[PDB]
């Protein structure tokens, strides 16, 4: 799924 | 009329507001983590505002698998 701000 | 960005209303029950928000998840720092439910024509909701787990969160953004918020969850995608 795409996400925002789940980048560590 | 109906908005973009990070500081929108994601659903009735939407706890995020850039007057009070705070850092949550251990990805977060500025801005709330957010995660696109695909019901419809698709939309923004914030991953905090959908009580999703941290690790939850995270393997949604590391697979292919399509999310539904919990407004849209339950609709028939029949
Ligand atoms: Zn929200
Ligand atoms: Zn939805």
């Amino acid at each position: 799924a795409r996400t925002k701000q789940t980048a560590a | 009329s109906p908005e973009f960005g990070y500081w929108i209303t994601c659903c009735p029950t939407c706890d995020v507001d850039i007057n009070t928000w705070v850092p949550f998840y251990s990805t977060e720092l500025n801005k709330p983590a957010m995660i696109y439910c695909s019901h419809g024509d698709g939309h923004w909701v914030h991953a905090q505002c959908m009580d999703l787990e941290e690790r939850t969160l995270i393997h949604l953004s590391e697979g292919s698998n399509k999310y539904y918020c919990n407004e849209h969850v339950q609709i028939a995608r029949a």
